[PDB]
RNA sequence: AAAUUAGAUGUAAAAAAAAAAUCUUAUGAGGGCGGAUCCGCUUCUAAUAUUUUUUUGUAGUUAUUAUUAUAAUAAUAAUCAUGUUUAUUACUUAAAAAGCUUAAUGGCUUAAUCUUGCCUUACUGUUUGAUUAACAACAAAUCUUACAGUCGCGUAAGCGGGGCAUAGGAUCACAAGAUACAAAAAGGAAAGAUCUUGGAUUUUUGGAAAAGCUACGCUAGGGAUAACAGGCUAAUUUGCGCAAGAGUGUACAAAAUGAGUGCGCGGUUUGGCACCUCGGCUUGACUAAUCCUCAUGGAUGCAGAAACUAUGUAGGGUACGACUGUUCGUCGAUUAAAAAGUUACAUGAGCUGGGUUAAAUACGUCGUGAGACAGUAUGGUU
RNA sequence: AACAAAGCACUUUGCAAAAAGACGAUAAGUCUAAGUAUUGAGUGUGAUUUCUGCCCGAUGCCGGCUGGUUAACGAAUUUUCUAAAUUGAAAAAAAAUUUGGUUUCAGAGGAACCCCCGGUUAAUGGCGGCCGGUCCUAAGGUAGCGAAAUGCCUUGGCCGUUAAAUGCGGUCUUGCAUGAAUGAUGUAACGAUACAACAGCUGUCUCUAUGAUUGACUCAGUGAAAUUGGAAUAACUGUGCAGAUACAGUUUACCUCUAGUUAGACGAGAAGACCCUAUGCAGCUUUACUGUUACUAAUUAUUGAAUACGAUU
RNA sequence: AGACAACACUGACUAGGAUAGCUGGUUUUCUGCGAAACCUAUAAUAGUAGGCAAUUUAAGUAACAUCUUAGUAGGUACAGAACUUAAUCUCAGACAAGAUGUAGAUUUUCAUACCUAGGUAUGAAAUGCAUUUUUUUUUGUAUACAUCGGGGGAUAUUUUAUCGGUGAGUAUGUAGACUCGGAAUGACAAAGAUGAAUCUUGAAUAAUCAGACAUAGAAUGAUAAGGUUGUAUGUCAAAAGGGAAACAGCCCAGAACAAGAGUUAAGGUUCCAAAAUUAUUAUUAAGUGAAAUAAAGAAAGUUUUUAUAUAAGUCGACAAGAAGAUGGGCUUGGAAGCAGCCAUAAUUUAAAGAUCUCGUAACAGAGCACUUGUUAAAUCUUAAAAGCAU
C-alpha cells in the first residue's frame, strides 16, 4: 500500500482509540533516525488525518521544488475514521468509512529530510508544512537528544533521573 | 476450555478438561520439568506445607481413608415357611 | 501457472573413580531434646539437583608413523554394531499450518490425531462432592464420586455411564412398553398412579389459536418519550475574524486579489441532545459585523471626478408600487441611500387571520376496503 | 363544486293462491296494490347538443355433463370389557370360539357449494415495455381533453392583460399521477358558488379632521362575577427543575389613591390542542380469529302406489 | 351532514348491575434501626415475582471487617517489535589460495642445451602494481548459494542508484481481537493481632427494580452536548452545618439540647464581614490580575539567565572607495552584473558576487555585500531562551 492508504478493508470498522502516551519514560519516536533535519510535533498528542499529511507533504515540495532532496515519513495513515451523519441522531450503529488517519504522541518526528540543499531552505518548507498542520511543530536536527514526554534529555539528563522521587 | 493447566497429584480431569480434587488436601500450582518440560500443574496434597513436584526418588505420600468397624458375621437361619405358614419357595424338576 | 513420485536438523551408543561444600527431600537411623508415628528444634546417613567445583582415568581393537629388539613404547587416525545396511535404538528438529462432526477461541503431538485387532459401557438402579452455593433467584442444566448388577478390551496396572472442549424447550394432551399401587356394594374392568420412551420455527423459543381505519372519536394517565419557545452543544450555515501565501495582478506577493489549509470568535440557518410540553398592522428598545450622510490612511494599479479597499463612527434616515398567504425572492420607477440583526425567529389578556388550519366536499395518487397523503382545491365561532 | 333532480341505462318481478322488494322474539299478516313487464323494486349516472372505444383473463353473477367430488344415509368390515357355554388346559394358568349385554373401528354407492365448460362491462374492475424493429399481456388508454379543482420538478414554454403577473385568459405539450354513464366534451339559460379584468364610485388608503347620540368620568340610589396558599408584591446582571417582585451582588425608591394602558406575573378560563402510554373503550372496514343468520343442498318423519328408462356391472 | 330522535346521539334518557397494573388522597407524639433505583423471569419495559436484601430478637460464632507475614490465581497500565497487523528505511555481498597478462631489478634458487664442480647464456620462480573470485571455464573457508518479473534506455541482445516480488537486518514506527517482558491495584485462602457485633443461622417479615452528578479511564457521537452506555470511588437521593458570591451531586464535616473571646477542618484574615493593612525574596505597570486561564501569532515593553563584541575603538552616524581581463559564452529586435540558459579554477587589491535590491528599450546611473578613515563608550555590543505583560 501506501503511507496515506493502507492494505486494510474499509468495511471492517475501528474504535476510536487514543493516541499512545508515554508514561514510563519511552523516547519511542522522537529522534530524526533517516534524514538530517526533522518536524517535530511539540504541543500535544493528536490524530492527524491523511489529507492534511498529503497536503503537508505538498507543500514541502512546492517549496523545494527543482533541488534535489529524500523526504522520509515516519507516519503511516492505519487508522479508519468512521464517521456517522452530522444529520443523524445517535445509535444505530457505527458510522461510515470516511478517511484514513494516524495517531501521533507528543514530540514525534512526522517527516524527515536529507539532500543538498541550505538549513534556512529547509526551514521554510517546515515551517509552510508545519502551518498548515493541526497543532504547533518544530525543526529538530540529526543528533539532538530524544524527549521524554514534554522533557528534553539536555545536559547529560537520563530517563533514570526524571523516574527519580528525588528531583529538587 | 483445553489443558491449560494439568492434572498432577490427586487430581482428576474431567470430560470438559475441568480439574477436582481426588482426595481432601490442599491446592497447588506448580512445573513438573522432570514429566514434561512445558506443562504446568495443579496437585492437591495432605499437608499445607509439603511442596510439589515431589522428588522423584521419595516414598509416596497417601493417607488410609478408612474407618474401623465390627465386622458383621451372618447367620444361616433363613426359615423355609413364611409367617403364614406356607413356603418360601418351591422347587420343580422336568423329567426326559 | 496448476496432475504424480522422491527428498529437505543434528548428536550419541567400551568404561568410569574419587574428596569437599550448598541447599532440598526420606514410611532412613522407629536418632536426640521438648511439647517411633503428630508439632517445634534438631546431629548423622542416604538419594536427586546444583559448582567453572580439587581432581584421577579416557583404554582396548584395527591400521599408520617413529624408536627399540614378530614384539614392546609413544604419537596420529578410525571405532554403536556377533548384526538378513533398507541397520537398529535413544535424544533433538522455531513458529504457523494439517487433523480432531460443523464458526471462532483454547487445547492435544509424551495423545484428544492416524492405523490395526477384538468389541458396543452410546450399560440398569441408587448415590457423593462441586460449578468460591451454574445462569448476581427458582427451574430446565454442566462436571464429578461411590455401591450393586454384568459386559467389552488388555500380559498387567487398569479404562469404559458416547464423541478434544464450548451452539437441540417444559407441562398438558396423545402413542408405545413395563410396575402390581388403588379399584366408589362385591368379582372384573374402565378411567387413574409410578418408571422408560417417542412425535414441537410451542422461534414473542419459562411455552395465546389472532388483521386494519378513525381528521366523528372517548376515558384514565405521562410529560417517565415528540411539534413551537427557552436551556446545553456548535457538526453545519446565506455569520465573521486572524495566521500563513500557491497564484492572479503586462513588471511587482500583500493597490486589488487569496487555491487547498491552520488557530479562533459569534449564536443568525439546517441539525444533535431531551433539562423542560407564519406574514402583516400598531408600538418600541437594543446591537454594530455600515446602504446613505461626517472625518480619514493605502491605491506601477490615488491626474480630476466617480468608484475600490481600509480605519473611526450607530445622530438621523433607509421610501413608493406590481407579483406571491408569504418572511424570502423577482420586477417597475424614484432616491443621498432605498443595509442587516437581537429582543418567546420582540409585540394576538394590542389588532388582523391570508398561510398552516378539526368536522363538509371534490380531484389525483395509495390502499381489497374502511380510509390515507410532507398532495391540491372551496368553505370554516379568534 | 356536496345531496336531490327531470333525463339516461342496467338488473330484477308472470301475479295458480307469496310477483319481486320491505317488515314480522315469527308467524299469520301488512305495505307493495284493489297495481300486472308501458307494473313495482333495486343500482349507477345526472337536462339537452356531439359521443360513450379495447379487454370476460382475475372477482361477482347467470347457465350448463347420464361428469368428478360428495356430509347425512349406507353394501362390505372391526374391536374393548363382562356373563354363561364349549373346546382347550386339566401344573401355580391362561388362551380361543359361539351367544347375551356393553363399547369401538369401518366405507362400494351417494347432494349443493366446489372442480370443469360457456356467457355477461352503463357488472366490481383493467387498459405495457425495450431499441420502424422486437419481447410480453385478457387487452394494452381509442375519441376527446390537457400546468387542469388533477402538475413533485415548476413561477413549464409562448401570446394577451399590468409601468412591473407565482394570477387570469388563449395556446403547445414527454399527462411524476387525464379519459369516456366513480361518464368524456362544447354552448344557451340559471348562481348570496370560486377566480380574474374594465368603467363608475367612494375616508379602503395617502392622512386624517370636525360634528351627533349612547357608554366611559363625577354626585345620589341599588348592588354582581370569574379569581384568590399566604404576602411588607422595584431595576439590572448573575445564579438556579435550565426564562426570578421573593435567591447573590449592586443600584434605585417619601406614604396613599384616581383615570388610562396591557409588557410581565410561564395572567384567567377550558383537562381546550398535539404526541406518547394502557395486555382501557367506542364506531367502521376486510381474503384477521371465532361465531350466528338470510339463503342453498340432501334426508328420517307427516307419506301411500304404478310404469318405464338409464347407469352400475 | 354520522343529520335529527325534548341538557346528551359514530347511537338518547332513565333505573338496576362494574372494573381501573393509572392519578390523587390516607389524620397524635416519643424512641430504636435503616434501604434501593441492580440481577433473573414475565404478553414484559409505568406492573409483578424470586434473589441481593431493610427490620424484629433468639441461637451460634474457627462469625465479619482491617492490618501483618507467607502463599496462590490472572496478563491491564507500562514497555517492547519477538509472533501477528500497517507503513517505512538499509543491505543483497567478503576474504584466503590458485590462475592470468604485464611492466621491472638481472641477485638467488630450480629445470634445461652446454662448456670446463664454476660460468656465458637460455626458461620458470621469487619481489611491486593489476586482473580473475559468490556459483563461472576457480577451488576452499565463512555465510540466508544471497533474488525474480515487468518496463525504459543501450547494442536476438545488454543495462540500470526506476516499479512490483523474494531473502537478510539485535533497523524505524504502528496496536480492542499482537504480548517474548511486566507493575500498582483489586481477588482467594491460612495463621496471628486489633476492632465500634459490623457475620451466619432459626422464627417473623418489607421496601426497591427511569436514578443524578463529580473524578479517573473507555465505547458511541464530531476527541460536541447538563448527550447516550459500561467499569472503579464517593456524595446526593434519604444529610443539616462551614467553604465554593447565590449552589441536591464539588472541598470539609455527619445536627440529642445549652454554655465558652474554648480547640480545630476546609476556607480565609484592608472595609462590607469574625481574623495580618503579619514578615522574606523577586516579577508585573497592563486594574493585567485579584474564586469560571479564550488560541495560533506578532512586537527595540520589561526582567533574569546563558553565550558573545569592546580603547587591537564594540554599536550608530558621517566621509570616500567599492578595479581590471569583461559588454563572460549563448539567447534575443536588444540581454552590457541584474528576462532566460551554461559556466562561475582565475586575476589584482586597503578591499570588490561573472552579482543581493532599485533603474534603462539596451547602455548609463543610485545602493548592498565588502574596505579604510573620522567622531566616540571604561559595568553601556549583538543574539537566543525563559518569566510576567501589550
Ligand atoms: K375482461
Ligand atoms: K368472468
Ligand atoms: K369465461
Ligand atoms: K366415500
Ligand atoms: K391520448
Ligand atoms: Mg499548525
Ligand atoms: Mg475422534
Ligand atoms: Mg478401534
Ligand atoms: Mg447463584
Ligand atoms: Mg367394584
Ligand atoms: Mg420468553
Ligand atoms: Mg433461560
Ligand atoms: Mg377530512
Ligand atoms: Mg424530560
Ligand atoms: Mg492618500
Ligand atoms: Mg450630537
Ligand atoms: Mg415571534
Ligand atoms: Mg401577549
Ligand atoms: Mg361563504
Ligand atoms: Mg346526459
Ligand atoms: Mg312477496
Ligand atoms: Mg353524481
Ligand atoms: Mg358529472
Ligand atoms: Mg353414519
Ligand atoms: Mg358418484
Ligand atoms: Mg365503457
Ligand atoms: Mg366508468
Ligand atoms: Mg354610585
Ligand atoms: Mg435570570
Ligand atoms: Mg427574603
Ligand atoms: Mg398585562
Ligand atoms: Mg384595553
Ligand atoms: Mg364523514
Ligand atoms: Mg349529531
Ligand atoms: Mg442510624
Ligand atoms: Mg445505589
Ligand atoms: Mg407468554
Ligand atoms: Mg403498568
Ligand atoms: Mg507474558
Ligand atoms: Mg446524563
Ligand atoms: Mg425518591
Ligand atoms: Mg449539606
Ligand atoms: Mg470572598
Ligand atoms: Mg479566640
Ligand atoms: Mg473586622
Ligand atoms: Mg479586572
Ligand atoms: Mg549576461
Ligand atoms: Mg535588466
Amino acid at each position: 500500500g501506501s503511507w496515506l492508504e493502507p492494505n486494510l478493508n474499509r468495511k471492517k470498522k475501528m474504535m476510536k482509540g487514543r493516541p499512545r502516551v508515554p508514561t514510563g519514560g519511552s523516547t519511542k519516536g522522537t529522534t530524526v533516525v533517516w534524514g538530517d533535519y526533522g518536524l517535530r510535533m511539540r504541543d500535544h498528542h493528536r490524530r492527524i488525518s491523511a489529507q492534511q499529511l498529503k497536503l503537508a507533504e505538498d507543500t514541502i515540495k512546492q517549496r523545494l521544488r527543482g533541488q534535489k532532496y529524500r523526504l522520509y515519513k515516519r507516519v503511516a495513515c492505519n487508522v479508519g475514521v468512521y464517521v456517522s451523519g452530522n444529520e443523524m441522531r445517535m445509535g444505530k450503529g457505527k458510522g461510515s468509512f470516511d478517511h484514513w488517519a494516524t495517531r501521533v504522541a507528543v514530540n514525534q518526528i512526522i517527516f524527515e529530510i536529507r539532500g543538498q540543499l541550505h538549513e534556512q531552505v529547509i526551514r521554510d518548507a517546515f515551517r509552510l508544512a508545519g502551518h498548515k498542520l493541526p497543532g504547533l511543530y518544530e525543526f529538530v536536527k540529526k543528533g539532538d537528544p530524544p524527549v521524554v514526554g514534554i522533557t528534553k534529555l539536555e545536559d547529560g539528563l537520563t530517563v533514570e533521573d526524571l523516574k527519580n522521587p528525588r528531583k529538587k | 476450555r483445553g489443558t491449560l493447566w494439568h492434572p498432577g497429584e490427586n487430581t482428576i480431569m474431567g470430560r470438559d478438561h475441568t480439574i477436582h480434587a481426588a482426595v481432601a488436601g490442599y491446592v497447588k500450582y506448580y512445573r513438573d520439568p522432570q514429566l514434561h518440560p512445558d506443562r504446568q500443574y495443579i496437585g492437591v496434597v495432605f499437608n499445607r506445607n509439603d511442596k510439589l513436584p515431589y522428588p522423584k526418588d521419595a516414598p509416596r505420600k497417601r493417607k488410609l481413608g478408612l474407618v474401623a468397624v465390627p465386622r458383621k458375621v451372618e447367620e444361616v437361619e433363613k426359615p423355609t415357611m413364611s409367617a403364614s405358614g406356607l413356603p418360601l419357595f418351591v422347587t420343580r424338576h422336568e423329567t426326559i
